[PDB]
């Protein structure tokens, strides 16, 4: 179970990432609605 | 009692993943909204 922890650790960081470029996009979409 | 850590630590990553992936199957539905209300 630690190679998988250590594992699935990794793959929720990027989750974060993922999640992260995500609602930066929505924002940018959101700029573009005003201008 | 390392043994049973490993175990509880391994079962809460995979509550934070579904946690992540529920999350993400929001924003993706979010980036549909937007684009359409854009577009």
């Amino acid at each position: 179970e630690e190679e998988k922890s250590r594992l699935l650790e990794k793959e929720n960081r990027e989750l974060e990432k993922i999640i992260a470029e995500k609602e930066e996009r929505v924002s940018e979409l959101r700029h573009q609605l005003q201008s | 009692s390392v043994n049973q850590a490993s175990t509880s630590r391994l079962e809460g990553l995979q509550s934070e993943n579904h946690h992540l992936r529920m999350k993400i199957t929001e924003l993706d539905k979010d980036l549909e909204e937007v684009t359409m209300q854009l577009q």
